[PDB]
Order: structure tokens, then sequence, then C-alpha cells
């Protein structure tokens, strides 16, 4: 059966976490 | 060690000649960093864009050749 | 039994069919004739074209390696007789000059002297004169 | 001005140079101002993750909008007639023409058709469910975050790696071969013997139940014992079908080899046992070096070891060499990786993996034409930083008289063979292709000079193939290499005599003078890079080419001038003949595919002997379902092609202006404007910051090339992908 | 700004400073040639790296020669 | 060159009627219909003792000889 | 546009954001950042 | 003339000769002897 | 006057070439019915094919420069 939005917002939510990641290693790496 | 009349190969490393042999035109007193004069049958690149020759003669110091006459 | 996806266009219906309306290259009427019955003898393709074979077999010798030779004679000539003409040119005190000026005479000598070429090579390889020693050639900075 | 911070000649630059040099010279670390070779290497490693981390982001992106807007749990119902899904698409610019035209692959939106053949490895690898592939998606954003955590993480002062941590090659080695390739492939191996294989025969094994349900019904007692031919008994039969249980075997480990009757692919069993006996090897080649237990060897006394009689010093010091040089190992690496990219493309379109993959054209022709393409970019690439290596890494006193230093000795030889090579091949060649195309356009083809291929029809017997009659090796069936009783011998001799797939596919005479024209181009592009490459640190034009770097402009119009005269102009145009030969590969895989998928393989045995067969039956005839993607009465499907393809037909004409014309002529344009903008009433209220000047002479070069890059490979990925829907998809 | 360096194999031939569009150069005294002079670039801050002067040198290779770098106002040739 | 590639785009994405086109927004050269139309008139009054246009090119009648057109009005 | 898919006013939003919103947003910072004057 | 025969041997007139001598010399042959794939 | 007189040359080849190797006595018979013609090949390896037929049992290159046209209106 196809997804449910559920499941498309909480993998939204979950990919924000790489970005802030992603974010925090370019500041880094700026340095 | 030489004089006119000489057929020297060069051993520049970075000149146009390298390898090749030239003929000794003329050397002069001391004091100069590079006395011996050579001439070249074939010329070198020298010259602008399109130019229709180049250089056949060049300063080199005693050092830089070795004698073949 | 090689080539087994190959036959003589003798025997290739293709072939058959379509060497009737041979055209003629030259004004010669039967040339279309010869070129069929000349082509008859070789290995044709499911489309009846002649295909060549030069994997070293003498069976197909005409093939590549009698041209092979053919070739290898006259570029040989002319490639001996350039150079002879070079070497003997340069001490000429204006060896450019007659590079673009061709002095006649000695280019026909050099011509006619020159069928021999094979021996002539092969002597001068023998002699060293073939090849310079690589401390006696310009050469760039490494 | 700030920016560029790590060059402070580029700040200090009041024009527009400043920004395109700060963008153009960013990942350049080795000549930042102030730079460490320690620093260096920790920027690079965390570099390194951040690459890793946008990869896994990626692949994760591409899970997650193949299950979200796709069809996979109705593409598994009926694999030879629905046609995947790539994404939706939502385009507000859409009229209704193509509202209605891409509401394809039974969709109830606009929607795109995937190409790369997803479905297909998803399939073969047990997915059968949406869910499946979400999990997965979602597994790799966390694993994604792990690696941008990793590299901020060692990225800290106090864990910063050591620059001997960084040089320590053996147990770099000995880790990544056992570790990264043993490991993991032995990990693979155990996916699909635990999961693949029992979903491939109608069995649902998922995270709930898989650690109870034994993968063979004789779990670990004879891999122990030693009784392993169990595993081999009972395989699958020819009458499996694929996703069920009818007609299939228990056994897990097999050499049954050919292709499954029906996926036209190769058997899961085989890939098992295939990537279980590589890893076994690579985990015992992981033990070859020592690292500090005394067991093992050490790569610098093998190199010094290995000298030679005829090369002076033989490997000598190379240990050092390739140690202290990034360069070198860069151009190893991406050599490597463009071989082994080019093998991938050529063994798997002849050996399919994936099951269905084999009818699914259009993907099998973008899957080899896009690996192609990545190889030929990497191994120009190799050859581009060796030549940058010559430039900065190499010691002409510390590889004295090694086989390194010793190319430079005969270099002359190297480049004036290899251009008599080249010149060789296309002499011929064209004389060859032009005399039949001649002898043709005169309505007399009987005269074309055609050569049987003969070498490569041997080699096709010596494998096994009947077809041409030399009985051989495999297909002699008296030789003692035929009658060894291997496993694979009977489905593999299957599998190559039969016409069906594109193993060992029958080659004619077209096929001898395309192959003999990508060598031709082969050649000579490696002509191109390796006199770039030994040329980089000079030649009797420039014999002090390395104090002037790797990438300048000229040297000015004296001397006879010297445009183009740096180891980057040597990149510059080999860039050129890459992408002419891989356009002639390419194209010439895609008509003989062409042919073989429609059965009219007639038409290219007969056409692809003269270049105007090449030109009509090939690009004229192909082109007529492309262009008319947009017509005065309508619009269908291929509408996005024919616009990509007029739009990389524009892109490589653009890249022309920078290509032909040179900076003098811009610059005065531009002084003009600059003299017009300041005169302007209304418009000196607004006025610049950094000075409007034409772009460099190398910058032109690059812009150029980059824009005749992407129209050549846009306008044929597009050509290609039409062609082939319209004709089959 | 770009820089300018003269090596021992000058000739004192002054081509080069007679080529310079920019008056970078000069003649000074010197002892290792014959004619007992030298080129030097005193001025290196105006020179824009039309390489005429190295196009005017005589000798083998160059004995003057012209590594661009850092571009200023001046050194590229900018009247706006 | 963009009335070009608008087009193009237009009719790439099944807007026919965005397009700039005859059926559509028209870019009609009424100055150069004028002059036709003058010049076609040239016989009867503004050049009285011509008996033709100086050319069917401009407008008048079909020339043709034998089964092919020989010169009609370019419109 | 609109699709069958879950969550489909999601692109009607984001969308124009990575269009509009990202893109202005970016080029502004970075024109900003590499005209900052000083601190070379 | 001494001056009419240096001309005459000039690089680009002896050039052509020699084109003009060996397409005469293959013009004959294929006019005699057309069609000639291989020695058989 | 070098070039006028290689342009000279040049137009008596044309006539020559029109009057030996062409068919406009043909041509101006039934000129509705006959493809203009003034250059035939030698057969030498297949270049006859060239000589195509333009009518009036001629065969030999149709000529499109227009020179028949001009000498029929040259009288
Ligand atoms: C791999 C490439 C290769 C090469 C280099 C050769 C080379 C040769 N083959 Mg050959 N061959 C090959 C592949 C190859 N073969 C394959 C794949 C097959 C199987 C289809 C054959 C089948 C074959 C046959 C059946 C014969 C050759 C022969 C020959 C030789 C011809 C003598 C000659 O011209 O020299 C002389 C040159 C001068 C005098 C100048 C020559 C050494 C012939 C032979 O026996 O010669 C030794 C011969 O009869 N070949
Ligand atoms: C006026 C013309 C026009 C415009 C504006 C669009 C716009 C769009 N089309 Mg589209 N289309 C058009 C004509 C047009 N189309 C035509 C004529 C056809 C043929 C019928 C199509 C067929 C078509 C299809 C089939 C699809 C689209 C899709 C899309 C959307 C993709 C969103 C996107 O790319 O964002 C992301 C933006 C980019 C990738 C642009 C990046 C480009 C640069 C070069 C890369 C960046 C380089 C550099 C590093 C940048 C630095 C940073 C930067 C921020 C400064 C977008 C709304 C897709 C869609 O609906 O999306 C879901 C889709 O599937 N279109
Ligand atoms: C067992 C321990 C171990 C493991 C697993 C790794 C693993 C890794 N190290 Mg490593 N390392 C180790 C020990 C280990 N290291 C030690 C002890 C040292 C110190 C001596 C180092 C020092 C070190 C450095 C200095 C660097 C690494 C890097 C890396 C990463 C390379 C990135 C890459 O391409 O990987 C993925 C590679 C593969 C999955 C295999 C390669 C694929 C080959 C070509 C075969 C192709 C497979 C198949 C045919 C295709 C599949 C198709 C499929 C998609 C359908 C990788 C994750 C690099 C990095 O930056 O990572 C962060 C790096 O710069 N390592
Ligand atoms: C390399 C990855 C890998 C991993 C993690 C697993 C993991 C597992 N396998 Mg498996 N397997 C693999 C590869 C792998 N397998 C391969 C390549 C084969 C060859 C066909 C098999 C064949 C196989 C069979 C036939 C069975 C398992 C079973 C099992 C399960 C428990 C038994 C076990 O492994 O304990 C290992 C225990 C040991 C004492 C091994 C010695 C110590 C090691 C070296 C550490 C477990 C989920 C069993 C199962 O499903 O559980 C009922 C089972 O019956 N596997
Ligand atoms: C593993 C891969 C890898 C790595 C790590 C490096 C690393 C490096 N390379 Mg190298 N290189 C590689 C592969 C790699 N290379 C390959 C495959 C090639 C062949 C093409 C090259 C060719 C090459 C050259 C010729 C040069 C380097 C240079 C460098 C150095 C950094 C400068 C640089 O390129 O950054 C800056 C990079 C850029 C500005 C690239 C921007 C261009 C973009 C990506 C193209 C986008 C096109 C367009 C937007 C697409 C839109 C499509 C849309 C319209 C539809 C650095 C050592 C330079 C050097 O000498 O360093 C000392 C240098 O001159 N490399
Ligand atoms: C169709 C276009 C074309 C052609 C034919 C060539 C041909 C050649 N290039 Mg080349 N090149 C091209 C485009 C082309 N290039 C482009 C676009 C670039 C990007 C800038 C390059 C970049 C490039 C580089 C960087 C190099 C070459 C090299 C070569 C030579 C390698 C030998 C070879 O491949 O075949 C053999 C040669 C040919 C087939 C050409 C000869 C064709 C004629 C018909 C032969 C007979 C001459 C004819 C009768 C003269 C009549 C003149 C008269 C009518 C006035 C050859 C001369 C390499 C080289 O010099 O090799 C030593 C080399 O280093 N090229
Ligand atoms: C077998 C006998 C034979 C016959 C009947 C002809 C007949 C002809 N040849 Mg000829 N020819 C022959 C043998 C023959 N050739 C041989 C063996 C050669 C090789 C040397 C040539 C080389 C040759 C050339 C190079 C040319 C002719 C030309 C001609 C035509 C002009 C008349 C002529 O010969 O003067 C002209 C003769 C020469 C210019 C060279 C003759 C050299 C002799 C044969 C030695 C005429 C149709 C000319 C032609 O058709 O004009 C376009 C022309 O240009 N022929
Ligand atoms: C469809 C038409 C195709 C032609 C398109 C036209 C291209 C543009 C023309 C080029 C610019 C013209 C002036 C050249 C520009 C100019 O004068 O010289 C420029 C260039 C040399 O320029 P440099 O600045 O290097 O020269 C400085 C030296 O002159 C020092 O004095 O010379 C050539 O290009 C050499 C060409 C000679 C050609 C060698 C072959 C001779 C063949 C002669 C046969 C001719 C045809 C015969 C009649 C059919
Ligand atoms: C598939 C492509 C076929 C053509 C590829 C290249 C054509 C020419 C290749 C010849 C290599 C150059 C001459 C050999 C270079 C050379 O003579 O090196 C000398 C070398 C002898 O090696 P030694 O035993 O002295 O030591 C070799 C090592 O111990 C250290 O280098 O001879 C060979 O190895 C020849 C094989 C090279 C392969
Ligand atoms: C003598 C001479 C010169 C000089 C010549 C020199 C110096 C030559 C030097 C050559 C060297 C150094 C090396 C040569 C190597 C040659 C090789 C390796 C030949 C290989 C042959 C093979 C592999 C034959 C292959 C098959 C043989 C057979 C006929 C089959 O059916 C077809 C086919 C193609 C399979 C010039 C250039 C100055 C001038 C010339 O006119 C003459
Ligand atoms: C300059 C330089 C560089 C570059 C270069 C390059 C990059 C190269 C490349 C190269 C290449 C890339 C090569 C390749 C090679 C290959 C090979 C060598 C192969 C081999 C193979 C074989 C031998 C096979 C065999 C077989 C067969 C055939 C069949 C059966 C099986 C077997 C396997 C047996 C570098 C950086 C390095 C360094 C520095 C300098």
């Amino acid at each position: 059966m196809a997804l449910s939005d559920t499941q498309i917002l909480a993998a939204l939510v979950v990919a924000l976490l790489p970005a802030f990641l992603a974010f925090r290693l370019s500041t880094e790496l700026y340095k | 060690a030489l004089n006119r009349g000489d057929k020297v190969r060069i051993k520049r490393t970075e000149s146009y000649w390298y390898g090749d042999v030239g003929t000794v035109a003329s050397v002069e007193k001391s004091g100069i960093l590079y006395p011996v004069i050579v001439r070249f049958d074939r010329v070198n690149y020298n010259g602008f864009s399109g130019s229709a020759s180049g250089v056949n003669t060049n300063n080199f110091a005693e050092n830089e050749l070795e004698l073949v006459q | 039994d090689d080539f087994a996806n190959l036959t003589p266009c003798s025997e290739n219906p293709a072939y058959l069919a379509k060497s009737k309306n041979f055209l003629n290259t030259t004004n010669d009427p039967n040339s279309g004739k010869i070129r069929a019955e000349r082509y008859a003898s070789a290995l044709c393709g499911p489309e009846g074209y002649p295909h060549l074979i030069v994997d070293g077999r003498f069976t197909h010798a005409g093939d590549f390696l009698i041209p092979s030779i053919l070739f290898l004679y006259i570029a040989g000539w002319i490639g001996w007789v350039g150079r002879s003409y070079l070497i003997e040119i340069r001490e000429s005190k204006n060896p450019e000059m007659q590079e673009v000026v061709i002095n006649v005479p000695l280019a026909i000598k050099k011509m006619l002297g020159g069928f021999l070429w094979p021996l002539a090579a092969v002597g001068e390889y023998t002699s060293g004169k073939l090849v310079m020693k690589d401390s006696e050639i310009p050469t760039s900075p490494r | 001005t700030k920016f560029p911070k790590f060059s402070q000649d580029l700040a200090q630059d009041p024009t527009t140079r400043r920004i395109w040099y700060g963008i153009a010279t960013a990942h350049d670390f080795e000549t930042h101002d102030g730079m460490t070779e320690e620093n260096l290497y920790q920027k690079i490693f965390a570099s390194h993750f951040g690459h890793i981390a946008i990869i896994f982001l990626w692949t994760s992106g591409t899970l997650f909008h193949v299950a979200w807007q796709g069809n996979f749990e109705q593409w598994i119902k009926d694999p030879l007639n629905i046609r995947p899904i790539a994404h939706a698409i939502w385009d507000p610019h859409f009229g209704e023409g193509a509202v209605n035209a891409f509401t394809q692959a039974g969709a109830s939106n606009p929607v795109n058709i995937a190409y790369s053949g997803v479905y297909h490895w998803f399939y073969t690898i047990g997915m059968t469910t949406n869910q499946e592939l979400y999990s997965g998606a979602v597994f790799l954003l966390v694993l994604a975050s792990l690696f941008l955590f990793a590299g901020w993480l060692h990225l800290q002062p106090k864990f910063r790696p050591s620059l001997a941590w960084f040089k320590n090659a053996e147990s770099r080695l000995n880790h990544h071969l056992a570790g990264l390739f043993g490991v993991s492939s032995l990990a693979w191996a155990g996916h699909l013997v635990h999961v693949a294989i029992p979903e491939a025969r109608g069995q649902h094994v998922g995270w709930d139940n898989f650690l109870s349900t034994p993968p063979h019904p004789a779990g670990l007692m004879p891999f122990f014992t030693g009784n392993w031919g169990v595993y081999a008994a009972d395989p699958d039969t020819a009458g499996h079908i694929f996703g069920t249980s009818e007609g299939a075997g228990t056994a897990i480990l097999t050499f049954l080899g050919g292709f499954h009757p029906q996926t036209e692919s190769l058997w899961l069993t085989d890939i098992a046992h295939h990537h279980l006996a590589i890893a076994v090897i690579f985990i015992i080649a992981g033990h070859m070096y020592r690292t500090n237990w005394g067991i093992g060897h050490s790569i610098k006394e093998i190199l010094n070891a290995h000298k030679g009689p005829l090369t002076g010093a033989g490997h000598t010091n190379l240990y050092d060499t390739i140690n202290n040089s990034l360069h070198f190992q860069l151009g190893l690496a991406l050599a490597s990786l463009g071989v082994i990219t080019s093998l991938v493309a050529q063994h798997m379109y002849s050996l399919p993996s994936y099951a269905f993959i084999a009818q699914d054209h259009t993907t099998q022709a973008a899957l080899y034409t896009h690996h192609q393409y990545i190889a030929g970019f990497l191994m120009v690439g190799a050859f581009a930083h060796g030549a940058i290596f010559f430039v900065r890494d190499y010691d002409p006193v510390a590889n004295k008289d090694n086989v390194l230093a010793r190319m430079l000795e005969h270099k002359e030889a190297l480049i004036s063979h290899l251009s008599w090579v080249s010149l060789f091949l296309g002499f011929h060649t064209l004389g060859l292709y032009v005399h039949n195309d001649v002898v043709v356009a005169f309505g007399t083809p009987e005269k074309q000079i055609l050569i049987e291929p003969v070498f490569a029809q041997w080699i096709q017997a010596t494998s096994g193939k009947a077809l041409y009659g030399f009985d051989v090796l495999l297909s002699n069936p008296d030789s003692i290499a035929s009658t060894t009783g291997a496993a694979w011998l009977p489905g593999w001799l299957d599998a190559i005599n039969s016409g069906t797939n594109s193993l060992f596919l029958t080659i004619g005479p077209g096929d001898f003078l395309v192959h003999h024209a990508i060598a031709l181009g082969l050649h000579t592009t490696a002509l191109i890079l390796i006199k770039g490459a030994l040329d980089a640190r000079g030649s009797k034009l420039m014999p002090d080419k390395k104090d002037f770097g790797y990438s300048f402009p000229c040297d000015g119009p004296g001397r006879g001038g010297t445009c183009d005269i740096s180891a980057w102009d040597a990149f510059y145009l080999a860039m050129f003949w890459m992408l002419n030969t891989l356009g002639w590969l390419t194209f010439y895989w895609h008509w003989k595919h062409l042919g073989v998928w429609s059965g009219n393989v007639a038409q290219f045995n007969e056409n692809s002997t003269y270049l105007m067969g090449w030109f009509r039956d090939y690009l004229w005839a192909n082109s007529a379902q492309l262009i008319n993607g947009y017509n005065p009465y309508g619009v269908n499907n291929l509408s996005v092609w024919a616009w990509m393809f007029l739009f990389g037909h524009l892109v490589w004409a653009t890249g022309f202006m920078f290509l032909i014309s040179w900076r003098g002529y811009w610059q005065e344009l531009i002084e003009t404007i600059v003299w017009a903008h300041e005169r302007t009433p209304l418009a000196n209220l607004v006025r610049w910051k950094d000075k409007p000047v034409a772009l460099s002479i190398v910058q032109a070069r690059l812009v150029g090339l980059a824009h005749f890059t992407v129209g050549y490979v846009l306008t044929y990925a597009a050509f290609l992908i039409a062609s082939t829907a319209g004709k089959f998809g | 700004s770009h820089s300018v360096k003269i090596y021992d194999t000058c000739i004192g031939c002054t081509q080069c400073v007679r080529a310079c569009p920019l008056d970078v150069l000069e003649m000074v005294p010197w002892d290792g040639c014959k004619a007992a002079q030298i080129a030097s670039s005193p001025r290196t801050e105006d020179c824009v790296g039309c390489k005429r002067c190295e196009t005017a040198c005589p000798t083998d290779f160059l004995s003057i020669r012209v590594y661009l770098g850092a571009e200023t106002t001046r050194s590229m040739g900018l009247a706006y | 060159f963009g009335l070009y590639i608008h087009n193009d785009t237009m009719r790439a994405l099944g807007r026919p009627q965005d397009m700039f086109s005859d059926t559509a927004i028209q870019l009609q050269p009424i100055f150069a219909q004028w002059v036709q139309h003058l010049h076609t008139l040239a016989p009867g009054a503004t050049a009285p003792n011509a008996l033709a246009t100086a050319s069917y090119a401009f407008g008048g009648e079909t020339i043709a000889v034998a089964g092919k057109v020989a010169m009609m009005p370019i419109t | 546009m609109d699709g069958s898919y879950a969550a489909s006013y999601l692109p009607w939003i984001l969308i124009p954001m990575v269009g509009w919103l990202f893109p202005a947003v970016t080029m502004g910072l970075l024109f900003i950042h590499i005209e900052s004057e000083g601190e070379g | 003339m001494d001056g009419l025969k240096s001309f005459l041997s000039t690089a680009p007139v002896m050039i052509m000769a020699l084109l003009t001598f060996t397409a005469g010399i293959l013009i004959e042959f294929n006019r005699f002897y057309p069609d000639l794939l291989f020695h058989p | 006057f070098g070039h006028l007189a290689v342009v000279f040359v040049w137009l008596s080849g044309m006539y020559f070439h029109g009057a030996k190797f062409s068919n406009y006595e043909g041509w101006l018979a039934d000129p509705t019915h006959i493809k203009p013609s003034a250059q035939v090949v030698w057969p030498i390896v297949g270049q006859g094919i060239l000589n195509g037929d333009v009518g009036g049992g001629f065969h030999g290159i149709q000529i499109t420069s227009g020179l028949f046209y001009l000498w029929r209106a040259s009288g």
C-alpha cells in the first residue's frame, strides 16, 4: 500500500538532523 | 682552452642547442661570465610571432661546452 | 572448416542474384562481367559482397599479403630516395635553399638509384650510419 | 575585501576576476596561504567525509522519491509491461497538452519514467513493498547524519589526526582490503543468502523473522563438518518463475552458470558463491602487510628489492614518492576507477544481473552510456592529476635513475612512436571508410573493402561460440579445457550459443572498422595526455615551465608565439578527443543494439561499412520520433526530450564563443560599455564595486569547454533516450 | 604586481629597456659583460606583463623573465 | 531571438495560444504589407503608362509556365 | 498542479521555496559576503 | 633560360608535376584494368 | 589587367564547354522537357554514373548556372 502523509512529515523531521550536522561541518571546514 | 674554428657541443640544458654542434666565433679577456661565443647552423625560436628566422649565435662559458673538432 | 558463416560467392544466392546487374566502371561494356567472374572466387557474406581474410593464411594471400609487399616496396623506395637526397644536399653550403628549389639532376640520380633500397638500408644499418647515438642529438629539458 | 580568505593575491584584486578565481581555486588546498601538510591532510579527510555524506543523501533521496511517487508495488506485478516511475512532475508553467501527454505509466498526474533501472535492482535484492523502500531511505538519512558528525568530530582539535596516521600505508591497505572489501563482500553474500534468494523463491524474510528461519534445511552443520556440497544440491530448475515457489530449488550456493531462463539474468546462487569467494580471497589478501606484529611484507623493502639490470634503479624510492605526493595517489585511484568503470559497463551490458533488465532496452542503453562516459572522465582526470604531480611533487634527485625518472629520459621516443601509431591508424581507417563511401556512391557497392574481424571471432570461439566453426578450445569438444567437467560449462555454453542475448554478439566487418576507429581515438587521447604530462616540467620552447606552475595562459607572442603551452592546455585539448571517442563508442553500441533488439541485424551489417549509412540509417532515421515530440498538431511524452535535444544543440554552439573568440575584443567592448554606463544620467547613481573586466584566457577556455561538454552530453542523452523509448518503450 | 627578474646572462644590449612601454626597466653599471651594464627593474609595480621585454631579449632562452602574479589596477592596465 | 525561444517553449508545454503565431499573438509586418499594396496599385494611377506591376511578388495574378509556377504573390 | 501521492500539498510550498526563496536568500548572502571589505 | 629552368625546379611546380604523373599512372592502370580488389 | 585576363579565360571556357559538351541545340527545341547540361564525365572508376539522363538522349551533369537561358536571351 502507498505511504501515509505522516510518514512523509516524519521523513522531513528526520532529514532536519543531517541538515544541522551538515551546517556544522561546513562551518567547521570554513575555519 | 678553445679558440676560433672549434666544433663544440652544448651542455647548458636550457639552451636551444643542447646537444647540437656549434662553431667558436670568438673569445675575449677575463672578467666576463660567459666569454665564449658560439654560432649555430640551426636558428632558435627567437622572434615575434610569424617571424621568418631566429638567432644563430649565443654566449657560453667555458665549462658549458665539450670540444669535438 | 574456418568461416562456417561465410560461403564462396560462386555458391551464394545473394551474390548470384545481385551479380547480374553489376555496373560498368569504364566505357568497356564487359567490365561488369569481368568484375563478376573475378569476384566469384572470393568469400562472400550473406549480403553477397566479398570479404577479405588477413589471419596470415596463404590461401587468402592475395587479400592482404601481396598488396602488403607491393605497398612496402614503393614506400621504402620513396623514403630512401628522400633521405639520400637530403643527406647529399646537406653539405652544399645552402641545403635550405636547395630544399625549395629542387636540384633536378641530383634528384633524378637518386630516383634511379633507389630500387635497391632494401639492400642499401640493411648495409647502412650494419655500418652504423642509419641511426645516431642519443648523445649526438638535441634534446628538450626533462 | 574579505573573500577569498584563503588567498591574499585574489583578495586585493579590484576587478571581477577576484570572484571568478576565488570560486575556481577554492578546493585547491595545496596552494592556500599558510597551509601546512597536517592541516592539508585533515581538511582533505573532512571533505572526503562530506562527499560520502552527500552520496548517501543522494541515494536516500532516490529511494524516497521512488517509494513516494513511484509505482513499484505495481511494477513488480508486471515488470515486462509497466513503466517504472522516477518522480512526479510539478511544473506550474505547464499547459494542458503537456499535462495530458505526461500522465503516463498509468498514473493520475504528470510523471516521469525512470531509466536508471533502480526498480530492477530493488526487485532483485528482495525489496517487494514500498515500506521497505521508505525504511531504507530513513536509514540512509541516519547514515549520512552519522558521517557528517564524524567529519565534524575528526575535525576537532583533540580528535585531529596526526601526519603519521595519514602516512601509514600498510595498516590502511590491510584494513581496507580485509575490512572494506572482504568483510563488506562477505556481508553482501550473507544478505543474498539470508534474504535475497528466499525472497526470489517466494518466501518473505524481514527483520522480524530472519533470525528464526535458516536459509538452508541443514544450517551450519555441513559448513563445519566439511560437507559443503550439500548447499549446492537441488538448485532452481529452468522452469522457475521468479518471485514464486513454482519450480524452485533449495540450494543456496551453486555454480549453475549461464542465465536464468525467465529473467535472462545471472543466477542469484551464482552471485552468492561469487561474492563469498571474492570475500574469502580479499580477506586472505588483507593479511599481507606488516603493521606492528612483525609478520607481513613491507612495501618499501618490496619496491627497493625489485630492481632491474636494464632499468638502472628499478622501483627504487617509489614508496617515498607515492607516499609524499597526493597527486600521484589521486592519479592512480582515478586510473583504476576509470578502468573498472569501463569494465563494469562492458561486463554488465552483456551479463545482466537484475531481473528483467535485459528486456528494458532504454535503461540498459542509458546505463552503458552513463558509466562509459564516467569512465572516460575518470581516465582523463588520472592523466591530468599525474601531470600536476610532475609539476609539483616530482623530485629529480630523490627519484634518480628509477623507472619514474627514466620516462623523461626516453619521452621523445614515447611521444614520437605514439604519434606514429595514431597517424597510422587514422590515415588508413579514414581511407577505408572513404573508399567504401565512394564505391557505394557510384552504385557499385560490391567493391567495398570488407575485412572480417578474424581474431575477435577466434576469441569468441575459444570461449565456446560454435557459429563461426573454428572449433578451438571450448568450441572444440575434444580439447582438454572442454572436458574438465567444470560445473559452469553446460549452462555457459548454452547461454553463449544462443543469439537471444548480448552475450558475445555476432560480429562482422563494420565491427572491425569501428573497433579500429576506437583504437585510433584511444591512442590519440593517450598521446595528448601523455605529451602534456611529460612536457609539464619543460620543453625546448619553455625550458622553465615548472617555475610557472600548472595552469598559466601563455608566454606571450614572443619566440614565435606560445598559445596553449601549459599542461592545463593539454588537458583542455584532450577533453575534446575524449568526447569524440566516447561519441564513436556509444554510437556504435547504440546502433548495433538497436539492430539486435529489432531483429534487423542486417541493417547494421550492411550500412555500417560506409559513413553515409551512419548518417542516414542511424542519425537521420532515428531522429524522426524525437523531433516530433511537439508539433504544430500537438505534443506527446517525448516533448521534454526534444526540448533538451535543442537545448544541447544550443549550449554546444554557445561554447564556441569562448572557444573561438578571445579576450582583447571583449575587453575593448567592455571598456565601451563602461563608458556608456558612466555617462548615463539616472544610472550613475548605481555604480559597481568590482571593476568589470573580460574573462581571463584560462577561464575563457574552461568556460567554453564546460558549455561544450554540457551540450555534448545533453544532446546525445536526449537523442538516445527518445529514440529508444519511442521505438520500444 | 608582476615580478621581473634579470639573470646573469644579460649582455647589456638595452633592447629590453627600449621595448618596455610602461618604463619599468633601467640600465645600471655592471662588470660581468663586455658592455659593462645590466638590466634592472626598479618599477615593477608599473609592469603590466606584456612580455615585450622578453620578446626583445636576444640571449639564449631569456636573461629577463616576467612572472605574472597579483593583479592591481595598474598591472591590469585599466583606465576606469 | 527570444521570440523564437519563447515560441519553442510555449509549443513544448502545450500552450499554442501563448505563441507568437498567426492564430495567436500576431506580429503583422503591416508596413511591408502597405508597401506591397501600394506597389500593386502602381500600374493603375501612380505609373499610368505601365501595363503590369514591376513584379508579381508584390501582388496580382499568378504567372505559370508549363505546369510550374513562375512567379506568384509572396505574402 | 496536483497529484494522487500522499501529502500532495508539500510540492505547492516546497518547490517555490527551493525555486525562489532559497536562491534569493543564498545569492543575497553570498553577494553580501563576497563584498565585505577588509579582513582579507 | 637560366631563370626559366630555376623557376621550373621550384618546390610547387615539381610536386605538381610528380602528382600529375602519378595520377596519370593510376588513371591509365584503372582504365585498362578496373575493379582489382586483390591479386588472385 | 591580369585578373581581367583570368576572367576572360574563364568566360571563354564556359562558352566552349557550352558549345561542344552541351545539349544547347537540343534544349533549344523543347526547353520545357530537356534539362540543361554542359558537363560530361569520363567513365573511369564509375563516375560515369554522374552522366545522368537530362532528356533527349543526352547524358551529362545537369547545370544550374542558367547559361542556357542567358544564351537564348542573347539570340
Ligand atoms: C520557462 C521554462 C520553464 C521553467 C521555468 C520550468 C520550471 C520547472 N520545471 Mg519544467 N519544462 C519546461 C519549461 C520550464 N520548466 C519545458 C519546455 C518542458 C518540456 C515539456 C519541461 C518539462 C519538465 C519536466 C518533465 C519536469 C519539469 C520540472 C520543473 C521544475 C523543477 C524545479 C527545479 O528544477 O528546481 C531545482 C532547480 C535546479 C535543479 C536548477 C539548477 C541549475 C543550475 C545550473 C545548478 C546550480 C549550479 C550552481 C552550483 C548554483 C549555485 C547556487 C545557486 C543557488 C546560486 C520547475 C518548476 C520538474 C518538476 O516538476 O519538478 C518536480 C519535472 O519533472 N519540467
Ligand atoms: C576495517 C576498517 C576500516 C574500514 C571499513 C574503512 C573504511 C573506509 N575508509 Mg579507512 N582507514 C582504516 C580502516 C578502515 N577504513 C585505517 C586503519 C586507517 C588508518 C591507517 C584508515 C585511513 C583512512 C583514510 C586516510 C581515509 C579512509 C577512508 C575510508 C572510506 C573510503 C570511502 C569509500 O569509498 O568507501 C566506500 C567503498 C566501498 C564500498 C568499496 C569500493 C568499491 C569497489 C571499487 C568495488 C565496487 C563494488 C561493486 C562492484 C559495486 C557495487 C554496485 C552496487 C552499488 C549496486 C571508507 C568508509 C577515506 C575517507 O575519507 O573516508 C571517510 C580516507 O580519506 N580511511
Ligand atoms: C576524486 C576526484 C577528484 C579530486 C578529489 C580532485 C582534486 C583536485 N583537482 Mg581534479 N580532476 C578530476 C578528479 C578529481 N580532482 C577529474 C576526473 C578530472 C578530469 C576532468 C580533473 C581535472 C582537474 C584539472 C584540470 C585541475 C584539477 C585540479 C584539482 C585540485 C583542486 C582545484 C579544483 O578542481 O577545484 C575547483 C573546481 C571547479 C571550479 C569545478 C567547477 C566546475 C563545475 C563542477 C561544472 C558544472 C557544470 C554545470 C554547472 C552543469 C550544470 C548542468 C545544467 C545546466 C543542466 C584538486 C587537487 C586543479 C589543479 O591543478 O589543482 C592544483 C586543475 O587545474 N583537476
Ligand atoms: C574531423 C576533425 C579532425 C580531424 C580529421 C583531425 C585529425 C588529426 N588530429 Mg585533431 N583535433 C580536432 C579535430 C580533428 N583532428 C579537434 C576539434 C581538436 C580539438 C582542439 C583536435 C585536437 C588535436 C590534438 C590535440 C592532436 C590532434 C591530432 C590529430 C592527428 C592525429 C592523426 C589522426 O587521428 O588521423 C590521421 C590524420 C587524419 C585522418 C587527417 C588527414 C586527413 C586528410 C584527408 C589526409 C590527406 C590530406 C589531404 C589530401 C590534403 C589535401 C589538402 C588540399 C586539398 C588543399 C590528425 C592530423 C594529434 C596529432 O598531431 O597527431 C600526431 C594531436 O596531438 N588533434
Ligand atoms: C568559401 C571561401 C573559403 C575562403 C574563405 C576565406 C578565408 C579568409 C581569407 C584569409 C585572409 C586572407 C589574407 C590572408 C592573411 C595574410 O595575408 O597572411 C596571414 C598569414 C601570416 O600572417 P603573419 O602575421 O604570421 O605574417 C607576418 C608575415 O607576413 C611577416 O611578413 O599568412 C597566411 O595565412 C598564409 C596563407 C598562405 C596560403 C598558403 C597556401 C597558398 C594557397 C594559394 C591558393 C589560393 C587559392 C587559389 C585560387 C583558388
Ligand atoms: C629502412 C627505411 C626507413 C627506416 C626504417 C626503420 C628505422 C625501422 C625501424 C623499426 C623498428 C625499430 C621497429 C619495428 C617493429 C615492427 C614490428 C613490431 C612488426 C610487427 C608485425 C606484425 C605484428 C605483423 C602482423 C601481421 C602479419 C601477417 C602479414 C598477417 O597476415 C597480418 C598481421 C597484421 C596479423 C626509413 C623510414 C628511414 C625510410 C624507408 O623508406 C626505409
Ligand atoms: C603520468 C603519470 C601517471 C598517469 C598515468 C596513468 C594514469 C596511466 C594509466 C595507465 C593504465 C590505465 C593502464 C592500464 C593497464 C592495463 C593492463 C596492463 C591490463 C592488463 C590485462 C591483462 C594482462 C589481462 C589478461 C587476461 C586476459 C586477457 C584474459 C584472461 C584473463 C587474464 C586476466 C589473464 C600516474 C598518475 C600514474 C603517476 C605519475 C605519472
